[PDB]
RNA sequence: AAGUUUGAAAAGCACUUUGGAAAGAGAGUGAAAUAGAACCUGAAGUCGUGACAAAGACAAUGGAAGUACCUCCAUUUCAAC
RNA sequence: GAUGUGGCCUGGAGGUUAGGACGAAGCUUAUGGCGUGAGCCUAAGAUGGACCGGCCUCUAGUGCAGAUCUUGGUUGGCGUAGCAAAGAUCUAACGGAGAUAUACUCAACAUGCAACGUUGGAUACUGGAGCGGGGAAGGAUUUCGUGCCAACGGCACUCGUA
RNA sequence: AACGUGUCGCGAUGGAUGACUUGGCUUCCUAUUUCGUUGAAGAACGCAGUAAAGUGCGAUAAGUGGUAUCAAUUGCAGAAAUUC
């Protein structure tokens, strides 16, 4: 599964570059479900994106 | 007066004819009984007319006209049909000059046309 | 008069390793530099384009025209020449065939057909009718689609 | 619609592909080597060519290609390992085997009796040369037809 | 640049099977499917394939005369001929 | 170079004779016959599917091997020259039809190779006169999401300014 | 041997030829035939249930009104005989 959208949204939300964003290598289905900024914020809260 | 000396002009007038000229061109002969009782030899076909195929594969087939397409120069008859590959039934088009009108769908305007046409 | 020449074609000259025929100028199309104006070029002008002041008509001496008509009339009286032309005059009573003037009084084509059958001119008419067919070649599309032989010529004293 | 007719139609299986998009010359070499083979031996050959332990002998389209020791089994000195043509021909052989099985024949008894590779209609691209020249950059697809007969 | 000129009529290939699909193999419509879609005919040139003829290097082609082998071709004979 | 030819051939027109769905023109030929020849005619198409032949005369945009001829197509060269500036990729997992794809003999190697996207790790480069952020000119939907891989991104693609 | 060379049969590529032409070119004729500030010709935008181009039309927009016709249009959908 491609997580380009989730990575870009996480970069914009966290205010850092793509190199600073960590998407869990697990939780790929959980991350790929997120398709909005609020969903990515929920993922960041849960710790699946750091 | 489509036919003329110039074949190019006659064909152009035929195949670019308007809808009403196409209606006149798509006439079918009346039956002998209808010729006897109306003194008219042919009439433009109409929806709900009863016709019988005289020429082609479907010769002898009798049915009621469901459509006078006038864009494909054909009339659709209910009894004339074939099945597709799916098995569904589709209407086979017939040129009106290959059929014969056995019963007329009569309206006041068509009655006036018949009175205009009759040779008596 | 403009049929092969509605282009701004110019020759490229020597040094370009192509033939010196004039070529269509400009670019962006398939005709760019495609050769032009020549009778040997695809879209070019024909050799010696035809004119309307060609001598279409002829003037014939009046005496020669009268001589020709007189000769044709004299030949129409010889049954051998009539047969050799292709007419069927086997049952014709006489050549030249002269009939009564009452045939002008006919008003129905049926009476004319009966007269033709009686005077035995019907064989040539049948020959013409059986000879009808579709013309071979381009004239089929040039308003001369049907051809047929020539039958008897009926001559009247007047226009009636 | 094949150029040749099988000896016994009920004992044969046919397979065809049009506009393959593999190179016509490489496919010509690859498919020609299995003409006359049993189906299983041809499939083993294609697998071993993919493994690079045997080569496809290049004849008639081997101009200035390299020499190899694996061409000796074919009586040649020049051969290659064209993988795109090999996988396309493997798919075609699978289709022929499926047709043979559906007809009711034994795929282990089939012998390839006919192979024909023909050039298809070409596809046009461009390359850009020095001094502002545009020059054709063409693709040469192929048609491949075959049938195999039970022995 | 370009005729959408399939067919009388879309009747424009249902369905089965292999294939990720494109397609293939069957089946079917049609008088015809090398009439399957910008599809009437379908040439030349070039190429593939099967069968056969052979053939050193005389570039090949070519002439003239034979012969070997072939020939879905043209004639003539088959009996007091 | 001149001239002659009941000399050959082509598209039309007057005539005249025929032919065609039991197959017309076109097309094909180890397919024969006739003619010194230009050519003509027959045969066969397991070709075609609707026109057309002979003869007399009239008429012309009437015959190709070459013009660095015109247009279209093809073609050997040739799977050849090459696709070498801007340092670079590796690894696991997941995804994908793209695999770990096998007739028998059979442990696996010696018979499915190679290639994709994403994420995590590793390694590197740009090195602030940046393959960083924003604008003008120019462009005008290339922006975004989903799907999608025929053609295009001169290798590849599951990726894409397609 | 293999490359390669022929010949024949069948395929492919390629679209010549022949048939067919709602086109062009040429000639001839007819007439209460000659645009516009009462805004022309040309440009540009838009309009259909579905509509890119083209055609037609102009916010009344693939047309309103009237007169003739006499039952369609047509890819699908929608609507459905005496002027209405
Ligand atoms: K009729
Ligand atoms: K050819
Ligand atoms: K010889
Ligand atoms: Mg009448
Ligand atoms: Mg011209
Ligand atoms: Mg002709
Ligand atoms: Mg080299
Ligand atoms: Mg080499
Ligand atoms: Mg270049
Ligand atoms: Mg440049
Ligand atoms: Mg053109
Ligand atoms: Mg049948
Ligand atoms: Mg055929
Ligand atoms: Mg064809
Ligand atoms: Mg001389
Ligand atoms: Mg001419
Ligand atoms: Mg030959
Ligand atoms: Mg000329
Ligand atoms: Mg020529
Ligand atoms: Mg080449
Ligand atoms: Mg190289
Ligand atoms: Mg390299
Ligand atoms: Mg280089
Ligand atoms: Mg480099
Ligand atoms: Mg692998
Ligand atoms: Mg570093
Ligand atoms: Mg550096
Ligand atoms: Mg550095
Ligand atoms: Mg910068
Ligand atoms: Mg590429
Ligand atoms: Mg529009
Ligand atoms: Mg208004
Ligand atoms: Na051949």
């Amino acid at each position: 599964v491609s997580l380009k959208l989730q990575a870009r949204l996480a970069s914009s939300i966290l205010g850092c570059g793509r190199a600073r964003v960590w998407l869990d290598p697990n939780e790929a289905v959980e991350i790929q479900n997120a398709n909005s900024r609020k969903s990515v914020r929920k993922l960041i809260k849960d710790g699946f994106i750091i | 007066s489509i036919k003329c000396g110039s074949r190019r002009k006659a064909r152009r007038a035929h195949f670019q004819a308007p809808s009403h000229v196409r209606r006149v061109l798509m006439s079918a002969p009346l039956s002998k009984e209808l010729r006897a009782k109306y003194n008219v030899r042919a009439m433009p076909v109409r929806k709900d007319d009863e016709v019988i195929v005289k020429r082609g594969t479907f010769k002898g087939r009798e049915g009621k006209v469901t459509a006078c397409y006038r864009l494909k120069w054909v009339i659709l008859i209910d009894k004339v049909n074939r099945e597709k590959a799916n098995g569904s039934t589709v209407a086979v088009g017939i040129h009106p000059s290959n059929v014969e009108i056995t019963k007329l769908k009569l309206t006041h305007h068509r009655k006036s046309i018949l009175e205009r046409k009759d040779r008596s | 008069r403009l049929s092969g020449m509605n282009h701004s074609a110019h020759s490229w000259g020597t040094g370009r390793a192509v033939a010196r025929i004039p070529r269509i100028s400009g670019g962006g199309t398939s005709t760019s530099g495609a050769g032009a104006f020549g009778n040997m070029c695809r879209g070019g002008r024909m050799f010696a384009p035809t004119k309307i002041f060609r001598r279409w008509h002829r003037k014939i001496n009046l005496h020669q025209k009268r001589f020709a008509v007189v000769s044709a009339l004299a030949a129409s009286s010889v049954p051998s020449l009539v047969m050799s032309r292709g007419h069927q005059i086997g049952n014709v009573p006489e050549v030249p065939l002269v009939v009564e003037d009452s045939i002008q009084g006919y008003e129905k084509t049926k009476e004319a057909m009966a007269f033709l059958k009686a005077i035995a001119a019907i064989d040539d008419v049948n020959r013409v009718n059986d000879s009808r067919e579709i013309r071979a070649g381009r004239g089929k599309m040039r308003n001369r689609r049907y051809v047929a032989r020539r039958g008897p010529m009926l001559v009247m004293p007047n226009n009636k | 619609h094949y150029s040749r007719k099988p000896q016994v139609s009920s004992k044969s299986a046919k397979a065809k592909v049009s506009d393959l998009r593999c190179h016509y010359k490489n496919t010509f070499e690859t498919a020609n080597v299995i003409n006359g083979m049993p189906l299983r031996k041809a499939q083993q050959l294609y697998r071993q060519v993919l493994a690079k332990t045997r080569c496809i002998p290049f004849k008639r389209y081997n101009g200035k290609i390299g020499r190899t020791a694996q061409a000796k089994e074919w009586g040649q000195t020049k051969g290659r390992w064209p993988r795109k043509s090999v996988v396309a021909m493997m798919s075609l052989l699978k289709n022929a085997e499926a047709n043979a099985i559906e007809k009711g024949l034994d795929p282990n008894q089939m012998v390839i009796k006919h192979v024909q590779v023909d050039q298809a209609a070409r596809m046009r691209r461009r390359t850009y040369r020095a001094h502002g020249r545009i020059t054709p950059y063409m693709c040469s697809p192929c048609h491949v037809q075959l049938f195999m007969s039970e022995k």
